[PDB]
C-alpha cells in the first residue's frame, strides 16, 4: 500500500485508516485534528462525486441531455427542467433554489452537529440499512471500496469538468463516442499541444 | 407569488432556520467569540458604562432560547433575501450566456 | 583510470571506481558526491538516448542513400503523416514515459526500492548497481563487467557530441549528416565549418 | 615581475583592464553587428 | 499584427522614417567630393542604414502609428527574440558572473585576512573560477538541492 513505491511513508500516514496509501506531499495532515477534518471532508467529496457520475452518464445517455444541457433552461428567463421529457411544475428557479437550500442546509447542518469522528465520516445505523456493518473485518473491506470508488469518482468528475472547458459544448459520453470512433487523432493531444 | 407571499415564505423559512436548524451552530459560535474583550477584560468590564450587553431586550421566553435580536436577525436576512427575490424576479434581465 | 589531460591531475572527488574515470572535471560540477552519482546517472541516460537518437537518424541516411530502403532524414521526419496524430503521439510519450521514468528516478534517489512489478509481484529486478538494472533489461545476460560499463560510457560520449554535430550541421549547413559526410569525403579541404560561414 | 603582478592584481588596475578588454569587445561587437534589437539566431 | 501593430515591412511610417534618414544623411553628403573620406563615411553610414531599415523588416518587428519598432515582450514566439531569447542570453551571462564573484567569495573566505584578497585580486584563482561559472546553471541548481547555495548562519 504505497502511493509511489520508493518514497519514504509519512510517520502519520500508517496504513489503517481506509484508503491510506500515504499521499501527502504537501503536508496537508500533518496535525491529526486537520486529518480527521480532511477525512471527513475526502469521504463527503467522494460520496457526491460518485453519486454525481450516474447523474452526468446516465441523462445523457437515455435523458436526453448532457449534463451541462440540464442547467441551460435556467440561464434563459422563462423555461424549465425537462425531468425526462415533461416539464417539472415546481418552478424554475428561484423555488428550486429555496428548496435546495432548505433541505441540504438541514440535512448538511445535521450532519455538522455530529461529535464522534468515526460517525462524522461513518455515521451508520440508519444510514446503514441492509446490515453491511456488523463485521468489521468486511467492513473495512468496505471502507477501502467506498474510498477507492470514490476518488475514482472525483477523477472523472475532474474529468468531466476538463472536458467540459477545452470542448464547451458537449457531454462526456460524446467524448467518448469521439474516442471509439477516431481513438487517435481525438484525444487529449490537441488541446495540451494546440496548433494555434 | 406575490409579494406578500414572497416576504412571508422567505422570513418564515429564515427565522425557521434560525429557530431550528442555524440555532445551536450560532449560539455556540456567539459562546466561543463571547464578547469584544479589550485588554483582557470586556468593554463594559473595562468601563464606558454604555457597552453593557442589554439582558432586558435578551431575556424573552422560549425553550430553547430565542430572543428578539435573533428575530430581528432571522427576519432581515428574510425580507433581504425577499427582495433579493422580487427586484431579480421583476427585472426582465437576459443573461444570454447560450 | 587514465588521465584526459596529462598535465592536470585527476580531482579527489574522481577515484578512478567510476566508469569512464578519466578525471574529466575541470569546471567541478562533481565535487559534491551527491551531485556525482546524479549526474553518473545524467550521463549514462542523455548517452543511451543520444545513441539510440544517432543510430535512428543517421543508419536512415546511409540506407536511403544507397537505397537500400528510403525513410526521411530526421527533420522531415516530423512533418510525414503517420498513423496516429502530430500530438497524440507526445500523448503516448507521455503516458509510458512519465511511468518508466519516475521508476528510474525512484531507483535513483534508493537503489533497491523499485524492482518487483506493480501487476505480476513475483517477476522482480536483481539487485544491481544504480543506472545498471539487469533483469528483463538484460534479455540475453551480456555480463555487466567494468569494462563494458566503460565501453558503454564512451560510446555514448561519443553519441552525445554526434548529435550535437546533426543538430550543428543541420542549423547552420542546412543538409543531413551522411550527406555532409559525402561531401567532406569529395574535397576534404573545402567541404568543412571554415567554408560555410 | 613580483610585485608588479600585485599592484596589476589590484581591483581598480584590474577593473581598468578587464572592463577595456570587455568594452572593446562590445565595441567590435557593435562594429560586426550594428543597429541590433532582436536575437534572430535562435 | 498583435497589439495593433503592422509589421515593419509592411508598415508606410517606417519607410518613411528610412527615407527621411537618409535623406538627411545625403544633404549632408552633398557638400563633400564624392570620392573624398568623410563622403565615403557617410556613404558607409547610408548603407548601414538602410540595411538596418531592412533587417528590422526581416525579423518581424511591430511597428507603431509613430513608425518605430515596438518589443513585443509578453511571451508570443514570434518575438521571442525582442525579449526571451536575449534575456536567457542575459540571465546566463549574468548568472556567470555572480555564480564566478560568489565563488570567489568561497574560495577566498578562508583565508586569514580575507579582505586583502578583495581589493587584490587572485587572477590564478579567479581564472581558475571564472570558467566554473561556464555551465553555471547546473551548479547553481545542485547547490539549491543541496543547501549549500543558502547559508545556515
Ligand atoms: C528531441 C527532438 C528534436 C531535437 C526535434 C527536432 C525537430 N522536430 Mg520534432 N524533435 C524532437 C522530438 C519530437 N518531435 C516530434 C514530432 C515533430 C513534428 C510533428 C514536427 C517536428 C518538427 C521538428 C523540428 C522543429 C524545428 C526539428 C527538426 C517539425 C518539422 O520537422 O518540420 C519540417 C514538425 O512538423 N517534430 C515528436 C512526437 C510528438 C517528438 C518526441
Ligand atoms: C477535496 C478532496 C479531497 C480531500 C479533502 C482529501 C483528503 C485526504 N486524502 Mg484524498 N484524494 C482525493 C481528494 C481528496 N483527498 C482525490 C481526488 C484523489 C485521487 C486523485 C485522492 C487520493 C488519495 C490517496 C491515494 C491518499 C489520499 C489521502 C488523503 C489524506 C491526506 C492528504 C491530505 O491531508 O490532503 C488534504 C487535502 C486537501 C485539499 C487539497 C486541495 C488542493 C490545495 C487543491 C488541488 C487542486 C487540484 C489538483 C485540481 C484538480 C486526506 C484524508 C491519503 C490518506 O491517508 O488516505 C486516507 C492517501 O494515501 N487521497
Ligand atoms: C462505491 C460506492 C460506495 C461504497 C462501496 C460504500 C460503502 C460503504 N458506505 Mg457509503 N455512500 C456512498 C457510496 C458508497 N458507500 C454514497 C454515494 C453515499 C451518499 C454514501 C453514504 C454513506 C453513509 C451516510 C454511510 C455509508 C456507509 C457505508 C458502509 C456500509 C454500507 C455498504 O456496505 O455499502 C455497500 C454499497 C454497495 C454494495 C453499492 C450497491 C450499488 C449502488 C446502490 C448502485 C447505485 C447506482 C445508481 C445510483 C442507481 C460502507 C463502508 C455507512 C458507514 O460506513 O457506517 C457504518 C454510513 O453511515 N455510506
Ligand atoms: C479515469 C478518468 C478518465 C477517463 C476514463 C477519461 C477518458 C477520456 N478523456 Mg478525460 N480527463 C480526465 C480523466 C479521464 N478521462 C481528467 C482527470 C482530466 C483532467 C486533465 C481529463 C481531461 C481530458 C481532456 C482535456 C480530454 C480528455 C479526453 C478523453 C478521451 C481520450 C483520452 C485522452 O485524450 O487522454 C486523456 C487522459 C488523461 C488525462 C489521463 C487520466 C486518466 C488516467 C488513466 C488516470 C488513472 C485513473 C484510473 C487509475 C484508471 C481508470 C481506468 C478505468 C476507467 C478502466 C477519453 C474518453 C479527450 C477527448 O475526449 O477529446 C480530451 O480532449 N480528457
Ligand atoms: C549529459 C551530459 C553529460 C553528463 C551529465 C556527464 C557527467 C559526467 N561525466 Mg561525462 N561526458 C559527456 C557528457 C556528460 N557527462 C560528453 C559528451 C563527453 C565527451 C565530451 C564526456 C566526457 C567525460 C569524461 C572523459 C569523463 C566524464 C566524467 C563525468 C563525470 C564528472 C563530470 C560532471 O559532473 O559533468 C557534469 C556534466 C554536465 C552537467 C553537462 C553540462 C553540459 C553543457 C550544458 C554543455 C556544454 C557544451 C556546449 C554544448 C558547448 C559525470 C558522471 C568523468 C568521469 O567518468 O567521472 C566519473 C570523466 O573522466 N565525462
Ligand atoms: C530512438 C528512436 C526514435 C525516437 C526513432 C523515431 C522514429 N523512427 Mg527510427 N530508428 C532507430 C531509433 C529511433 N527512431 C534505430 C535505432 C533504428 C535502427 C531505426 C530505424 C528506423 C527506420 C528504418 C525507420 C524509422 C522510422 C522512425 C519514425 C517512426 C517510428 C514509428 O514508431 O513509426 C520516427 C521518427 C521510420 C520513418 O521515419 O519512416 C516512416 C522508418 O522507416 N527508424
Ligand atoms: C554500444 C554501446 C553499449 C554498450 C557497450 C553497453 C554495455 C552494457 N550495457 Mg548498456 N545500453 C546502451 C548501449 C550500450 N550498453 C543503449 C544504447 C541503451 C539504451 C537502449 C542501453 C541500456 C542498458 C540497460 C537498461 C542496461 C544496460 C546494460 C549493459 C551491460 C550489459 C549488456 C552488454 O554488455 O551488452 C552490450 C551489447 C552490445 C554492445 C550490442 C550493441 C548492438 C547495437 C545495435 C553493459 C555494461 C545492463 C546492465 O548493466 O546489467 C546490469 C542494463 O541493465 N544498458
Ligand atoms: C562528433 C564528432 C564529429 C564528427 C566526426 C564531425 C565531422 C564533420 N563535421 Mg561536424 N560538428 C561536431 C562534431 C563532429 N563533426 C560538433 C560537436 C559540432 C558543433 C560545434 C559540429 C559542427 C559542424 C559544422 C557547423 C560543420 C561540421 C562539418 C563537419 C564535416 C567537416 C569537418 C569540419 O568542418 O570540422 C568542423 C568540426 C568541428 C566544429 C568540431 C569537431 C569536434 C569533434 C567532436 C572531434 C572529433 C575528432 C565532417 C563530416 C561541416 C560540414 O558540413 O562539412 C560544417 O559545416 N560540423
Ligand atoms: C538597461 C537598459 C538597456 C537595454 C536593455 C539596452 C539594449 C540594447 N542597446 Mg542600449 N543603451 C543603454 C541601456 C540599454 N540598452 C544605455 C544606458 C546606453 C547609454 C550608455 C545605451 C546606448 C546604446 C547605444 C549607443 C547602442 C545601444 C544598443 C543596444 C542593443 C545592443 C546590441 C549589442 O551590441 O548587443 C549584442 C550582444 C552582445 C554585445 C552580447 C555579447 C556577449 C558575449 C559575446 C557572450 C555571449 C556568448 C556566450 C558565450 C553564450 C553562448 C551560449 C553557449 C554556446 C555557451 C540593445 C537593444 C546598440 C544598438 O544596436 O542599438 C539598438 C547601440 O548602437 N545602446
Ligand atoms: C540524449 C541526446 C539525444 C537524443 C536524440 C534522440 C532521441 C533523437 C531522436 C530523433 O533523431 C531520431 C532518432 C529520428 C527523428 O526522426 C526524430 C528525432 C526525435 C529527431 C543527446 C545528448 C547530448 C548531450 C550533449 C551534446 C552533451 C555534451 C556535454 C559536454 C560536451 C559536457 C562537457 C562538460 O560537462 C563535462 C563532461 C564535465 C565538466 O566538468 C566540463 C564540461 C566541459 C562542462
Amino acid at each position: 500500500a504505497h502511493w509511489m513505491p520508493g518514497e519514504p511513508r509519512p510517520a502519520y500516514l500508517d496504513g489503517s485508516a481506509p484508503g491510506d496509501f500515504g499521499f501527502d506531499p504537501l503536508g496537508l495532515g500533518e496535525v491529526p485534528a486537520n486529518l480527521e477534518r480532511y477525512k471527513e471532508s475526502e469521504l463527503i467529496h467522494c460520496r457526491w462525486a460518485m453519486l454525481a457520475v450516474p447523474g452526468i452518464l446516465v441523462p445523457e445517455a437515455l435523458g436526453y441531455g448532457n449534463w451541462v444541457k440540464a442547467q441551460e433552461w435556467a440561464a434563459l428567463p422563462g423555461g424549465q427542467a425537462t425531468y425526462l421529457g415533461n416539464p417539472v411544475p415546481w418552478g424554475t428557479l428561484p423555488t428550486i433554489l429555496a428548496i435546495e437550500f432548505l433541505a441540504i442546509a438541514f440535512v448538511e447542518h445535521q450532519r455538522s452537529m455530529e461529535k464522534d469522528p468515526e460517525k462524522k465520516k461513518y455515521p451508520g445505523g440508519a444510514f446503514d440499512p441492509l446490515g453491511y456493518s456488523k463485521d468489521p473485518k468486511k467492513l473495512e473491506e468496505l471502507k477501502v471500496k467506498e474510498i477507492k470508488n470514490g476518488r475514482l469518482a472525483l477523477l472523472a468528475f475532474v474529468g468531466f469538468c476538463v472536458q467540459q472547458s477545452a470542448y464547451p459544448g458537449t457531454g462526456p459520453l460524446e467524448n467518448l463516442a469521439t474516442h471509439l470512433a477516431d481513438p487517435w487523432h481525438n484525444n487529449i493531444g490537441d488541446i495540451v499541444i494546440p496548433f494555434n | 407569488l406575490s409579494p406578500s407571499i414572497v416576504i412571508s415564505l422567505s422570513t418564515g423559512l429564515s427565522l425557521f432556520l434560525g429557530r431550528f436548524v442555524f440555532f445551536n451552530f450560532q449560539r455556540e459560535n456567539v459562546a466561543k467569540q463571547g464578547l469584544p474583550e479589550q485588554n483582557g477584560k470586556t468593554h463594559f468590564e473595562a468601563g464606558d458604562d454604555r457597552a453593557k450587553e442589554y439582558v432586558s431586550l435578551l431575556k424573552s421566553n422560549d425553550p430553547i432560547g430565542f430572543n428578539i435580536v435573533d428575530v430581528l436577525a432571522w427576519g432581515s436576512i428574510g425580507h433581504i433575501v425577499a427582495y433579493y427575490i422580487l427586484a431579480t424576479s421583476s427585472n426582465g434581465y437576459d443573461p444570454s450566456f447560450f | 583510470k587514465g588521465e584526459w589531460l596529462p598535465g592536470l591531475a585527476s580531482p579527489d572527488y574522481l577515484t578512478g571506481s567510476l566508469a569512464g574515470d578519466n578525471g574529466f572535471d575541470p569546471l567541478g560540477l562533481a565535487e559534491d558526491p551527491e551531485n556525482l552519482k546524479w549526474f553518473v546517472q545524467a550521463e549514462l541516460v542523455n548517452g543511451r538516448w543520444a545513441m539510440l537518437g544517432v543510430a535512428g537518424m543517421l543508419l536512415p541516411e546511409v540506407f536511403t542513400k544507397i537505397g537500400i530502403i528510403n525513410v526521411p532524414e530526421w527533420y522531415d521526419a516530423g512533418k510525414e503523416q503517420y498513423f496516429a496524430s502530430s500530438s497524440t503521439l507526445f500523448v503516448i510519450e507521455f503516458i509510458l514515459f512519465h511511468y518508466v521514468e519516475i521508476r528510474r528516478w525512484q531507483d535513483i534517489k534508493n537503489p533497491g526500492s523499485v524492482n518487483q512489478d506493480p501487476i505480476f509481484k513475483q517477476y522482480s529486478l536483481p539487485k544491481g548497481e544504480v543506472g545498471y538494472p539487469g533483469g528483463i533489461f538484460n534479455p540475453l545476460n551480456f555480463a555487466p563487467t567494468q569494462e563494458a560499463k566503460e565501453k558503454e560510457l564512451a560510446n555514448g560520449r561519443l553519441a552525445m557530441l554526434a548529435f550535437l554535430g546533426f543538430v550543428v550541421q543541420h542549423n547552420v549547413t542546412g543538409k543531413g549528416p551522411f550527406e555532409n559526410l559525402l561531401q567532406h569525403l569529395s574535397d576534404p579541404w573545402h567541404n568543412t565549418i571554415v567554408q560555410t560561414f | 615581475m613580483r610585485d608588479l603582478k600585485t599592484y596589476l592584481s589590484v581591483a581598480p588596475v584590474l577593473s581598468t583592464l578587464w572592463f577595456g578588454s570587455l568594452a572593446g569587445l562590445l565595441i567590435e561587437i557593435n562594429r560586426l553587428f550594428p543597429d541590433a534589437l532582436t536575437f534572430p539566431f535562435f | 499584427d498583435i497589439s495593433g501593430l503592422t509589421p515593419c515591412k509592411d508598415s508606410k511610417q517606417f519607410a518613411k522614417r528610412e527615407k527621411q534618414q537618409i535623406k538627411k544623411l545625403e544633404s549632408s553628403l552633398k557638400l563633400y567630393a564624392p570620392e573624398s573620406a568623410p563622403a565615403l563615411a557617410l556613404n558607409a553610414q547610408i548603407e548601414k542604414t538602410k540595411r538596418r531599415f531592412d533587417n528590422y523588416g526581416k525579423y518581424g518587428l511591430l511597428c507603431g502609428s509613430d513608425g518605430l519598432p515596438h518589443l513585443i515582450v509578453n511571451g508570443d514566439q514570434r518575438h521571442w527574440g525582442e525579449f526571451i531569447t536575449p534575456g536567457i542570453l542575459f540571465l546566463y551571462i549574468a548568472g556567470w558572473i555572480g555564480w564566478v564573484g560568489r565563488s570567489y567569495l568561497i574560495a577566498i573566505s578562508g583565508e586569514k585576512k580575507p579582505a586583502m584578497k578583495e581589493i587584490i585580486i587572485d587572477v590564478p584563482l579567479a581564472s581558475r573560477i571564472i570558467f566554473r561559472g561556464f555551465i553555471w546553471p547546473v551548479a547553481a541548481y545542485r547547490e539549491f538541492l543541496n543547501g549549500d547555495l543558502i547559508a545556515k548562519d
